[PDB]
């Protein structure tokens, strides 16, 4: 169920990702340099953008906020209810839960089973050496090429049109990194330590954790800024197994790349079905048109 | 005197246990010809002190004695009075005099 | 079945190939120095780059990922399941099978029979000295010099400072005495366009290095020890392990960065017999070298066929204008 | 057939010919000191370089690779298939063919009749004392003098550290008591503009050194023990063995490094008889020396064929402007 | 005398039953004319100690006896107590007696 | 008296049935009127021990007997107490004569 979502969103009057500045009065939004051809030689321009760290943290908080509803939310770390980006301490050798139980940091098959954040977003254990790769990968929300090449100035400082290419490889959740696949008698099966129903519940929870993503709940300083949020266009791919990653919206000729990859990916013989919003993606391909966000995730959780 | 401490530190850089081996810095210090090369080698060697301090408690070994600022501020004018490389070369090997000593770093 | 692919790919706001920083708050990207003509005498310029050892590492992980799906995927070591690039340690006198069986480290014929990953990637047991050359070789990923000669500065590094927040059950930041596991976590990003020249040699897979070819009656034939079905399955797996190569699965720290990726331009040649290595996409004028090295190869009489994307390469050469990388994989698997 | 090729090439991000740092984590590339005028008295400088033993070894490798495809590829040593550098050892009084035939080390005429690799690259058995001078001579790959004197620094070593991360079956980093084979393994990398002058002498292939010329009635003739068709096959294989040199198949660590390879310029002289050696491209001023030598050799009456790539080489001298490296081999081999 | 242990170490990299055969260091220290070259050659021979330490257990031989510290404090003032090269050469080359003999190193 | 063994070793590089004819080393032994050049001649003589080691078995005879360690620890205090060159000549010329003889080195 390796899902990829990428699109263009118009962000107006946003002050997300404050640099801090050491607590001084003057705080400025961070700058990242991006290269654009402009047909007269590649040139790098500094623009305001959103880093992947706070995007991933917002994915954390959305997941934990919309995962408490299910009755399987008992197995949750107390650091998650406080919306903490830190997962484990520098010198912490044990983990405690909301009920108050104690969990050791050995036999990763148990860390994956009795922990929630560690299973879905990975974990790092400096002492015992336990480590799990995060199943969620967040890109950088960069300004689109057309707006930068046509603005010919207007430093803003922000506002404009940005793009996102969020990707979720949640097909391995609930399966420990130690033994991903087990062979009974010359037959591969997924070593799902938890009962299948909890694995499903994690699947629906992760799929519908996208609600506080396109609703204007991204970034920092939301208590005073609340930028005008409006989804312009998006495209999503679900598939079932390993598929090529969807391209980000920074480039201008992205429709052609998306349609080409979808069509020839179907040509290889993969169960490829694409969801579109404000993107034609041609007519010869089977692209499902969705005009909002709620029915998109509703259809995403249809076949879980 | 005035040389035992820096040599003990440089032995703390590379010795038994303490799995952080960097022979490039000591090799460059030994073969340094001008004052700038010696200064940059000393700076590179001193840059690794926080790593040694962090690794001190990682294996239960006693913490390494960080060289005092007095030693480096004295070297500052002890190197900057010469005109020919011939007189500094032995200084370099003096700096390397304790590179591979049989020190009881972790008794 | 030798695959030669090279070209340009654009990677922006990326932190591939982090140096580590020695376990401190400041972690940066490894940098290398490269010589550029600049039309006024060759000069050395420093720039972040990508080492090819993790290119081999993740071609390995793609190999195992796309080959365990095959029915013949039982033939693995336990380490390949964990996606670990290490193959054999100094004290490893035996290898544990994926299904729990045990094998020794002698009679390389068997080591390539029941093991496929070490067969296609080489291995080493220091105690016994068993050796196999890796059937795949990795090129270094470097920024194209035509862009370094235009940036005239522009260090490519941002070093954005983002800190992790940690509080106790009372919502207190704390201080250094309590620890609180509060470290700055400062990491730098890079951007631009790089070149890739990953090269694959699948003609020698499944063949012992000691006795590549045997003679029955003064005639040569390859020393095929396994069933050709497993051979073909390994060929397909190796060729379609390129899918998580030109999709955005190169480098390090994919969890938080996930660099934006697109294929700027690519050229591939396959043939059947030994062929020269193709020129890198690092150089500005690589296209002329490519067209020459393929047209002359055709002239001498090598059954070489060329696939192209984003370059015309002229009109006198029969070049297949591909559309992307996975349909390119289909085109390569068309021959087997 | 005495062919001489020499020119300038660029190597970047390569760990070729690594000294290994005396067997430790820090592995470093071999360095050589060279003298440069600098118009103020000759001064020495330490720069990394690749020795010619490497060049001769992969010349042997390419010769084997391009000779096994020929129908006469049977006549090869069993160790040549696995790319063994050594030809004969201390205690081997006999040799084994690819098919397993036993061969004595007496009467070297039959040795070169039935071995082909030893005929072209020489051999020496200390027990029997039978000698053979290698018919190919290798020049050292040094960076060009002008480039070295133009940088006045920039040692061209990056010292990129790249370690091995392994955990136990539970996923633990471990400590020194358990070992875990965790090292640092820092390796330094080189870049620059080098020159090459690999030369081949094919006028004695298939002829024993004891009596190179036979007389029937006061008339000289070459003493070829083998059938002449095998002589053409060996000559063609040797000529085409340089294909995996100007493409990036030179040096060690070909799996992870794969050096970025291209030819900046080159000059070749083929001729038929003995000719003066082509001067090395290390010197900044080898081009006018080359044109003077070829012009004077033509004046003396030497039927030399001159080929050039990226070198004007004057206008009066009849030189064929080649297009690539492999078609240059085609030009060399039409006249056999 | 503090010579025997350093001779042991120097011969550990020249003697038989070891695969490291590079006597450039002993030749360099033997041809010593000034203060600095003898020291740098001796420490060049010295830096190969971890190779010996990690290769001794491969063949089952006991680990090599690294020169004791007192030896390497004692070497210094015995070199700086002299100024004429005539006395310098004796102590520069006196460490090469022990490099070649026929004792037992791997019982 | 720790002289026969070193004489045998000096013979082994001068005697027949070998390939290595170094009269320079024994000549340097003979005409070395001072301690340091005595030592240097000894070093040049002992530098060729591995050549003898890997040359002896080529013709199958038993390997040569290098002087024992005690043979080496005797020489230093034998020569250091020598003050005037008058008796310093006696040892040098005696062990020089011990080089030339006609015994069976190895069958």
């Amino acid at each position: 169920m390796y899902v990829r979502i990428s699109g263009r969103i118009r962000l107006n009057a946003h002050s997300l990702n404050a640099q801090g500045g050491g607590g001084t009065n003057y705080i400025e939004i961070t700058k990242t340099k991006v290269t654009v051809r402009t047909e007269n030689g590649w040139t790098v321009v500094e623009v305001p953008a959103i880093t992947g760290n706070m995007l991933k943290h917002w994915h954390f908080v959305g997941f934990v906020d919309y995962f408490k509803t299910t009755p399987y939310g008992v197995n949750l770390t107390e650091r998650a209810l406080r919306y903490n980006g830190t997962r484990f301490g520098q010198g912490e050798t044990t983990a405690t839960k909301a009920n108050g139980a104690t969990v050791q940091l050995n036999d990763e098959a148990t860390i994956i089973k009795e922990l929630a954040d560690a299973d879905v977003h990975g974990f790092l254990a400096p002492k015992t050496g336990r480590r799990r790769v995060s199943l969620v990968k967040a890109s950088f929300i960069l300004p689109t090429e057309d707006f930068i090449k046509e603005v010919e100035g207007e430093r803003l400082i922000a506002t404009g049109l940005y793009g996102f290419s969020i990707v979720l490889d949640l097909g391995l959740v609930g399966i420990p990194q130690g033994l991903p696949v087990k062979f009974e008698e010359n037959q591969p099966r997924p070593n799902i330590v938890i009962d299948p129903n909890e694995r499903k519940a994690r699947i629906e929870s992760a799929l519908k954790a996208l609600i506080p993503m396109l609703s204007g709940y991204i970034g920092a300083n939301l208590a005073r800024s609340f930028p005008v949020f409006k989804v312009e266009e998006l495209v999503a791919i679900a598939s079932e197994g390993p598929i090529p990653a969807l391209v980000h919206g920074f480039y201008e000729d992205y429709i052609e790349a998306n349609r080409s990859i979808i069509k020839n990916a179907r040509a290889l013989g993969f169960n490829i079905e694409v969801f579109t919003y404000n993107v034609d993606l041609g007519e010869d391909i089977e692209a499902t048109k969705v005009s909002s966000v709620e029915e998109l995730v509703a259809n995403l959780v249809k076949m879980v | 005197g005035w040389i035992r401490n820096i040599g003990r530190y440089l032995s703390y850089l590379v010795d038994d246990t303490f799995e952080e081996y960097a022979y490039d810095v000591v090799d460059g210090i030994a073969k340094a010809r001008t004052q700038e090369e010696l200064l940059e080698g000393v700076y590179k060697a001193l840059r690794l002190a926080p790593k040694l301090k962090k690794k001190a408690e990682s294996k239960g070994c006693p913490p390494p004695r960080i060289p005092s600022p007095e030693d480096i501020e004295a070297l500052e004018e002890k190197v900057e009075q010469l005109s020919n490389p011939k007189d500094l070369r032995k200084l370099a090997v003096s700096l390397a005099l304790w590179a591979f000593a049989s020190w009881n770093n972790c008794p």
